[PDB]
RNA sequence: GGUUGCGGCCAUAUCUACCAGAAAGCACCGUUUCCCGUCCGAUCAACUGUAGUUAAGCUGGUAAGAGCCUGACCGAGUAGUGUAGUGGGUGACCAUACGCGAAACUCAGGUGCUGCAAUCU
RNA sequence: ACAGAAAUCUCCAGUAGAACAAAAGGGUAAAAGCCCCCUUGAUUUUGAUUUUCAGUGUGAAUACAAACCAUGAAAGUGUG
RNA sequence: UCACCUUGACCUAUUCUCAAACUUUAAAUAUGUAAGAAGUCCUUGUUACUUAAUUGAACGUGGACAUUUGAAUGAAGAGC
């Protein structure tokens, strides 16, 4: 589907299999260890992540499967 | 509400003493900035601040590291001059203004020259230079954040130190006695305020109105029976005592500064360290999310 | 709680917004003069829209501000008119309140050239002791969160002395 | 047509240095300028009087005249094939001392001081500054620090 | 060490929430004849520290706080750039050689310092 | 209350998101803005300086100096 | 409906992509000045300027220091 889309473009284009998980900025095993752990939770289009920063009450309000 | 992260990042704070409401820097610059061909010549100003239950009066020049106090006076040392009450009236402002003049001139050695106006009349008089002597000690009035109003006590020390022998440049039109109708000072009315006339007449009409308010107000005065008319001789008993001895007696210091410190170092809260702030957050996880 | 943590009146303000100026609004000043006992201040117009009939800077309203023991003898002159019945509205979230009545003016007779009616807008500003820190010049601070007036502490004060009841008809 | 006014092209130069707008802090008015002092010209945009022309921003010159709020500063300006002496009347809030000349004058006091114990003994104390000379001999030990690095890494796209 | 006045640098000091303050100072606070100012002694002025209070101001602490500040071989020797070649490539651009070298991000740490005067169980 | 989406009144938040005659850029928060009071420095005299530059002229501007005034309690500020 | 699968914007936390006449930051190259005898230090002479005050200011008398005298390289003569 992307190889046919090359013909519509001038120049030269590559089909790079990314090592990230989907549309994220972290790799497939890095996304996994964040997934059994509780730093991953759904949004509309994307996923929100947990930090060691900010108020502890907001780290409890959102993301409550963590701290177990 | 909602002072956002983008709001706080872009906020420029006022200095510290604009943020404390304690300094007009618009006025401070114009008071302090010396003519550049008068290179290191210190430009002196008379700080006259009025708090509740005190008058604070200072002689100050400026350095880059901070301001420098040459001579300071307070109205809370007027007890030893014979003024035990009325320490924030119009006339203790004269009394502190007279003292800071005479304390500075003996400090600088110019006390025998420039005695000022000796017997006080409330004539608008300015300290004239002694011919072929040193010029008088030029000091400008800093009223600070207080308002220029006709009859204000901040202009009490202005008459206090002008007659005390300091060259303080002024007009007279903020003394009690100016008229918007006739552009002329009233020296007879102003003669009263220096010697506590505006306080003394209030007793004599509270003598004739009610003893109720005369028992609330002047309750100290009832206890040690200073006469309602005897104020003018109280102030003259202090105006003589100032020129006799303005030399700044210090006080006792009464459980001194090394043990004043440990007396006030046991009620101040201690800022923590990382090793317990981590321990508190490590506690707070088991406290907030320890599965109830 | 504290002898300086008690809800007080600061100022009662008495508003009439006449839709014009001229001979009419002198009488709107005189009716608000005698209620207060103080000389009242007029207010101009902020702009002109050609749909409300008021033109910018023509002094189209009056008000007066009363403080202290005089102000507490004007509230009940409009509260029995309001029948001691305030609503779910009438209250700011900051802790003040007001209402709008008409024609008490049979009380307080002058010569009374009775040509016209002047309805009038009650509003009172509450405070607590220590409100000086925001209005004083030197060290102009801000009142803390605890000591600041709230919408509850004035509806807990109106259902106190002046003995009324709220939200109902 | 073309525009060649006084503050032309001064959009960013006379600007007020983010989160430092407002009043001029008072150390600027307490600084003392004598004739012969070497000063850096940096215009404060919040003061529009006594303000240098855009040519002199960042230029460094010598105080020659002192008036009430202003120093007279001499700047050399290249005009054609020579330099011309430019005399500028700038108020002291566009002006700071050049910190290099404080660094020079201490070295003058230092070289006077270092030559004093050159007069107690051991003449020609070698007080001139020298550049970064080449390094000397070393003997690099290996105890706990055995030499190890591998090879160049292969090509990965790591998207 | 506290506090006050005058400051210097002007957030490590700002902002948000909660909690403490012994003394002292500061503050709120009492009154309106006078000087003075107002629609109104709330502001301002004047008076006595007298009726009272730390409730606020104010100081300090707490916050895996927001912000701000410092450092990092953290990104990253990266992007960019100076210089060189009868280098590559059809070109777009790219690689090398001799140099200079970030920022955003990320972790770690911090949250006013200090001058002059005066006073404080 | 009329009175609403926009009349006036009152509080909270408000770093400027407004305003400063006129374009745009810069600057400004106990002000340079808004309100009030007083005034004519938008004055006289001669030099110096900056920009355009031949370091000519013209225009504009900056700092002084001798005066004379304004102003304010004063430090100061004002030669549009 | 006379509190509802079929709400628009608005607010809060995310997300992809950008700016010659946007910006917290911020290079490389280019650019100003300094690296001393017309200097530094000590003493104190003058003045009508300046200071509360010979205090400062400016210029000095007299004295102290000599080419590693205050980075590197060059200089082909320098200046007019
Ligand atoms: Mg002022
Ligand atoms: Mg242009
Ligand atoms: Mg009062
Ligand atoms: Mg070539
Ligand atoms: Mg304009
Ligand atoms: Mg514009
Ligand atoms: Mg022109
Ligand atoms: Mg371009
Ligand atoms: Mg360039």
């Amino acid at each position: 589907g992307l190889r046919r889309a090359r013909y519509k473009f001038p120049g030269q284009q590559k089909i790079i299999l990314s090592k990230k998980w989907g549309f994220t900025n972290l790799d497939r095993p890095e996304y996994l260890k964040k997934r059994e752990a509780g730093e991953v939770k759904d949004d509309g289009a994307f996923v929100k992540f947990l930090s060691k920063k900010g108020s502890l009450e907001n780290n409890i309000r959102e993301f409550p499967e963590y701290f177990a | 509400d909602a002072k956002s992260s983008a709001y706080s990042s872009r906020f420029q704070t006022p200095f510290r003493r604009r943020r404390e409401g304690k300094t007009d820097y618009y006025q401070r610059k114009r008071l302090v900035t010396q003519h550049k061909a008068k290179y290191n010549t210190p430009k002196y100003r008379l700080v006259v601040r009025f708090t509740n239950k005190d008058i604070i009066c200072q002689i100050i020049s400026s350095t880059i590291t901070g301001d420098v106090v040459l001579a300071a006076a307070y109205s809370h040392e007027l007890p030893r001059y014979g003024i035990t009450h009325g320490l924030t009236n119009w006339a203790a402002a004269y009394a502190t203004g007279l003292l800071i003049a005479r304390r500075t001139l003996q400090k600088l050695g110019l006390d025998e020259t420039y005695k000022g106006v000796e017997e006080v009349e409330g004539e608008y008089e300015l300290t004239e230079a002694v011919e072929d002597g040193p010029r008088p000690f030029k000091v400008f009035l800093d009223i600070g954040l207080q308002r220029t109003t006709t009859g204000a006590r901040v202009f009490g020390a202005l008459k206090g130190a002008s007659d005390g022998g300091l060259y303080v440049p002024h007009s007279e039109n903020r003394f009690p006695g100016w008229d918007f109708e006739t552009e002329e000072i009233d020296p007879e009315l102003l003669r009263s305020y220096i010697f506590g006339g505006h306080v003394s007449q209030y007793m004599e009409e509270l003598a004739d109105d009610d003893e109720e308010r005369f028992s609330e107000l002047f309750k100290g005065y009832l206890a040690d029976d200073i006469d309602a008319d005897s104020l003018e001789d109280i102030y003259t008993s202090a105006h003589e005592a100032i020129r006799a001895d303005p030399a700044f007696k210090p006080t006792e210091k009464k459980f001194t500064k090394e043990q004043y410190a440990a007396e006030s170092k046991k009620y101040r809260q201690t800022k923590l360290s990382k090793e317990e702030r981590a321990a508190r957050v490590a506690a707070k996880i088991a406290a907030l999310a320890g599965q109830q | 709680q504290n002898p300086m943590r008690d809800l007080k009146i600061e100022k009662l303000v008495l508003n009439i917004s006449v839709g014009e100026s001229g001979d009419r609004l002198t009488r709107a000043s005189k009716v608000l003069e005698q209620l207060s006992g103080q000389t009242p201040v007029q207010s101009k117009a902020r702009y002109t829209v050609r749909t409300f009939g008021i033109r910018r800077n023509e002094k189209i309203a009056v008000h007066v501000t009363v403080r202290g023991p005089k102000a507490e003898e004007i509230l009940e002159r409009g509260l029995k008119v309001k029948e001691y019945q305030l609503r779910d509205r009438n209250f700011s979230a900051t802790g003040n309140f007001g209402f709008g009545i008409d024609e008490h003016i049979d009380l307080g007779i002058k010569y009374d050239p009775s040509i016209g009616i002047f309805g009038m807008d009650f509003y009172v500003v509450m405070n607590r002791p220590g409100a000086r820190v925001t209005r004083r010049k030197r060290c102009k601070g801000t009142v803390g969160n605890s000591h600041k007036t709230t919408k509850e502490d004035t509806v807990s004060w109106f259902k106190q002395k002046y003995d009324a009841d709220v939200l109902d008809k | 047509g073309k525009s060649h006014g006084y503050r032309s092209r001064t959009r960013y130069m006379f600007q007020r240095d983010f989160r430092k707008h407002g009043a001029v802090h008072l150390s600027t008015y307490l600084k003392v300028y004598k004739v012969g002092d070497i000063v850096d010209i940096k215009a404060n945009g919040s003061i529009q009087k006594g303000m240098p022309h855009k040519f002199y921003q960042g230029k460094t010159g010598v105080v020659y005249n002192v008036t009430k709020s202003s120093v007279g500063v001499i700047i050399n300006k290249m005009v054609g094939n020579r330099y011309l002496e430019k005399r500028l009347n700038l108020r002291v809030e566009h002006i700071k001392h050049s910190k290099c000349r404080q660094e020079f004058l201490e070295r003058v006091k230092a070289n006077a001081a270092k030559r004093a114990e050159a007069k107690a003994q051991g003449v020609a104390v070698q007080l001139k500054r020298q550049p970064a000379q080449p390094r000397e001999s070393r003997i690099v030990s290996t105890e706990g620090n055995v030499p190890q690095t591998l090879a160049p890494v292969p090509y990965e796209t790591f998207i």
